[PDB]
């Protein structure tokens, strides 16, 4: 039993929770804010000029997460703190 | 009242729906005609 494979086995469930809890959160986030935008822009279609500012805003906001969450991701699988 | 439709022109929000609108307005119309038909009446009677 290498203590290196215990602790790669690890890292890789790791990483999977991460990019798991990744996708969820985006995937939701993204639906909800499109939501948002989708009615708006039904109420008064030319209002859509200006729902994409904040939209914008919102999707950077759960993006940004999602993606520094793959950072970490990568750093589990690849650079795996801890590992001898 | 009957109803007659006109073919065609961002639609509105209504506050608290439609149709609670549509009956507490109704009545305030037919009170709006009564009183336009009366100052016609008061105008003809002049």
């Amino acid at each position: 039993l290498d203590p290196n494979a215990i602790i790669t086995a690890g890292a890789l469930i790791g990483g999977g929770l991460i990019m798991g809890g990744g996708a969820i959160g985006a995937g939701i986030g993204d639906g909800i804010a499109g939501n948002a935008l989708i009615s708006g822009i039904a109420r008064q279609p030319e209002a859509q000029g200006r729902l994409f500012t904040p939209f914008f805003i919102t999707v950077g906001l759960v993006e940004a997460a999602y993606f520094i969450n793959l950072a970490f991701m990568a750093l589990f699988v690849f650079a795996t703190p801890g590992l001898q | 009242m009957e109803v007659e439709y006109v073919g065609e022109v961002t639609l509105y929000s209504f506050e608290p729906d439609p149709e609670t609108l549509f009956d507490a307005l109704l009545p305030r119309y037919i009170a709006t005609r009564v009183y336009a038909a009366l100052l016609e009446a008061a105008a003809s009677e002049s």
